[PDB]
């Protein structure tokens, strides 16, 4: 384990992110990720 | 002075009571600018010309993120 | 307008309005919520001194600052019939920060808080060598001197925020 | 004999002669659920481990592992086979009814462990 | 393995602990057995040192000392960005003052 | 690792203080000691 | 001793600066209460971010078909807290998603499929798939 489980986790997150991207634009996602990275720094 | 798409997007947004938080959704609310145009050659040429003109007129307008007179905000909501 | 209220007022009128404001602030700070906020502020000083990120106890004190500034403005300018507080009823983040900028804790000790603290010093042992004495000094610094300095500096920082109680103010003759 | 066993359950149980004869006759007849109910009710007065174990086992309607029909007769103690069967039944029950809530709510294990941890010393926290 | 002793421990647990708040819509036998399985799966490192029943009683006593009825506990690692965000958002000073 | 546990009440009833914990725990510790001996509840408690 | 005193003076100034950096928001020593606001500002940003995420879900919760809502919620939950908890099984999350998909297909069967034998076949297959009370041998004999 620790590899198939992480692949499954990545796939589930990928499904959710596809759902997000279907009802959103590229600009909004880029802005949100940039703001999140600035907050992290 | 809004439309159905913007009203749906704004009514699905809740727990927002300051204009900065709503400015955080400026792209999502700008998604309400939907053009019901065709895919013909003439309509594609018009879309190219209109988008180029919009880019130029926004360069000349030069407004920052926090001042968007043409993107409805908290007052309309 | 509130930052330079003293410029527009005479000495006596400023004394009256500011005394009303400070009296009401003192009465507010005796409420259980403010006492609890300051108690939790003092409780997690050791943990909060280790990082610039604030804790829930720190944010409990900071959330009161905006409402406290709004209430100070209301208390100083309650006589003005030309003042509208419905604008203060709801504020944005920038407006809240602007109001917080003009915040003063009138129950703090107004005098200088600078002090001298004496930390015991280890004397070099003639029996030991340079390297052994240096290692002993480094161990003493990393185990005693550094924690003592951290505690002293954190205590200096926190003591400039926690107010004096009403009993202490009366005992010192600073109130009523 | 089920009605007689039910009547004896209402009265004093585990200390009688007619009740013991009725229980022996029922065990000889080897009833499916009536015998289990009678054993659970009669053994409630005298101790509680065997009666509660039989009631819990009969709650799932387990026809197999019929050693209780002989163990409950003069159940002054517990045999090794009966104790092993009861332990196995309890372990199977906990395994099944822990796997089921995890299927129903994937966060069930995360919740329970986080409910017992917060009020402990650092010894349990480091784990 | 001493079935009566295990049942006696179960009776003690059910007597002084409500035990219904942790798991609903089930009997006390199932709840007790499920809690035993959970503690066995998560606290064997302390099983090898301290008693099973002692550890179970300690954990249950502390959990119900927090409150007899249902509680919702969330753990956060302040050193991590996402957990720190969740911690500083969910917690409120008003709720802490009101002992909620 | 070090973690912070935030405990909230769905009912809304107030939780009890730390001294209430130090009162509640010894009660059930004594109950278990009466139930069974040779246990080390006190050492685990402190 | 002079070297040690100089080192301690430097250490004292460093520790005062370090405590000022990590505790400036508590006191109003700094003019205009600047640093405190900054930290408060940070909290606002953080709060906004979380709220933003939630609002996004609300939008998606209003545009997806009504049959999908539950599924989205599951995924949403796993994106918020499920992934960060090591005691939550992604295998069980996937199994729950599969069960919900089977239920959705079963509901889709009730949309006037008008298939005489396939209705029974699919109903039995879905009943035995999610491990209901119906036995697999039951549908095996039915076939
Ligand atoms: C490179 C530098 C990356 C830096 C950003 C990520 C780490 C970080 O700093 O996090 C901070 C911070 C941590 O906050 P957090 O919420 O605690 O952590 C969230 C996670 O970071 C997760 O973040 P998020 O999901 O919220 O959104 C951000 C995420 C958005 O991207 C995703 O979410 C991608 C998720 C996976 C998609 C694919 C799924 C299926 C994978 C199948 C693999 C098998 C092979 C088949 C496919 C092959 C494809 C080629 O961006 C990334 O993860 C960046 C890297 C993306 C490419 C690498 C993906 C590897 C996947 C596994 C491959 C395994 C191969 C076999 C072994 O995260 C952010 O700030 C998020 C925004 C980051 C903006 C980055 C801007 C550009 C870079 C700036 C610096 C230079
Ligand atoms: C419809 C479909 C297209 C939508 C385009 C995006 C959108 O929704 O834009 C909304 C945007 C709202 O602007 P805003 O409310 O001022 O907010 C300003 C913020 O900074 C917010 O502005 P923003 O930058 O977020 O949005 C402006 C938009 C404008 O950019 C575009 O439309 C980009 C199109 C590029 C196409 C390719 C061009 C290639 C050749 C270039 C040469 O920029 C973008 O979409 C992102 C930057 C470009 C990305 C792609 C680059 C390639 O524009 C409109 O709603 C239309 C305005 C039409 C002009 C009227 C006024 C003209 C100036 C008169 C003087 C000033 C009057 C002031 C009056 C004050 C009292 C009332």
């Amino acid at each position: 384990h620790l590899y198939t489980t992480e692949l499954l986790i990545e796939l589930i997150l990928f499904k959710y992110k596809l759902i997000i991207l279907k009802f959103s634009s590229i600009k909004y996602i880029l802005n949100f990720n940039v703001r999140k990275f600035i907050l992290f720094n | 002075q809004t439309n159905k798409e913007w009203w749906n997007l704004a009514k699905n947004i809740q727990d927002v009571k300051c204009q900065q938080e709503l400015n955080r959704y400026n792209d999502l609310l700008s998604q309400a600018y939907t053009l019901s145009l065709d895919n013909t050659i003439r309509n594609l040429v018009f879309k190219a010309k209109f988008y180029s003109w919009l880019f130029v007129i926004n360069w000349f307008k030069a407004f920052p993120d926090d001042f968007h007179p043409f993107i409805p905000g908290l007052e309309m909501k | 307008k509130f930052r330079y209220r003293l410029a527009n007022e005479t000495s006596e009128t400023f004394q009256r309005r500011n005394n009303r404001m400070v009296e009401r602030q003192i009465k507010r700070f005796q409420q259980p919520q403010y006492k609890h906020a300051f108690e939790q502020l003092q409780k997690n000083i050791a943990i909060s001194s280790n990082s610039g990120n604030a804790l829930h106890s720190e944010y409990g004190y900071l959330e009161l600052l905006s409402n406290e500034s709004v209430q100070l403005y209301k208390d100083y300018y309650e006589s003005d019939a030309e003042e509208d507080f419905k604008v203060f009823e709801n504020l944005s983040s920038k407006e809240k920060l602007v109001m917080i900028a003009n915040f003063e804790n009138n129950l703090l000790p107004k005098y200088d808080r600078s002090e001298v603290h004496l930390i015991p010093k280890r004397q070099w042992e003639p029996a030991f060598g340079v390297w052994e004495n240096f290692l002993y000094d480094i161990t003493e610094y990393a185990s005693f001197i550094a924690p003592r300095g951290k505690e002293i500096a954190a205590d200096y920082q926190i003591q400039s925020a926690i107010p004096l109680t009403k009993e202490e103010l009366i005992e010192a003759g600073l109130y009523k | 004999y089920f009605h007689s066993d039910a009547q004896i359950i209402c009265k004093p149980h585990y200390c009688i002669y007619f009740q013991d004869k009725q229980i022996t006759c029922v065990k000889m007849d080897h009833s499916i659920h009536p015998q289990i109910i009678g054993k659970d009710s009669d053994g409630i007065c005298i101790f509680q481990k065997v009666e509660k174990q039989d009631f819990y086992l009969k709650y799932r309607n387990l026809q197999l592992c019929a050693d209780q029909k002989h163990c409950y007769d003069t159940s002054q103690q517990t045999c090794m086979p009966l104790s092993a069967s009861y332990p196995a039944v309890k372990m199977g029950g906990t395994c099944g009814n822990y796997n089921e809530p995890i299927s129903i709510s994937c966060f069930y294990e995360g919740n329970v462990c986080l409910l017992e941890n917060p009020r402990v010393c650092i010894r349990i926290f480091f784990n | 393995i001493n079935f009566k002793t295990k049942y006696r421990f179960y009776k003690f647990i059910s007597t002084n602990f409500n035990l219904q708040t942790i798991i609903k819509n089930c009997n006390d036998k199932i709840i007790f057995s499920t809690l035993l399985y959970i503690v066995n799966l998560n606290y064997s490192f302390f099983y090898k040192t301290i008693k099973n029943t002692d550890l179970i009683v300690y954990l249950l006593a502390n959990k119900f000392s927090i409150l007899n009825d249902n509680i919702i506990v969330s753990k956060f690692n302040i050193s991590k960005f996402n957990d720190y965000i969740k911690y500083i958002n969910n917690t409120n000073s008003i709720d802490t003052y009101l002992e909620n | 690792f070090f973690t912070d546990f935030v405990s909230l009440i769905v009912l809304g009833i107030k939780v009890i203080k730390r001294s209430n914990f130090i009162v509640y725990n010894p009660n059930h510790n004594l109950l278990t000691y009466c139930f069974n001996m040779l246990i080390f509840f006190k050492v685990n408690g402190i | 001793m002079a070297i040690r005193n100089f080192v301690f003076k430097i250490s004292n100034q460093i520790q005062n600066l370090a405590a000022k950096r990590s505790l400036a928001y508590l006191n109003q020593i700094d003019s205009q209460s600047v640093p405190s606001r900054a930290t408060i500002n940070m909290k606002d940003q953080v709060t906004q971010m979380q709220r933003e995420i939630d609002n996004m879900a609300n939008v998606i919760r209003a545009q997806i078909p009504d049959e999908d809502r539950a599924e989205f919620e599951i995924l949403k939950k796993y994106y918020v807290t499920g992934q960060h908890d090591s005691l939550v099984d992604p295998q069980d999350v996937l199994l729950q998603l599969d069960r919900i998909q089977v239920l959705k297909n079963l509901k889709m069967i009730e949309l006037n499929e008008e298939a005489y034998d396939p209705e029974l076949v699919r109903l039995e297959k879905l009943k035995a798939r999610v491990l209901l009370e119906e036995e697999g041998a039951l549908l095996e004999y039915a076939h």
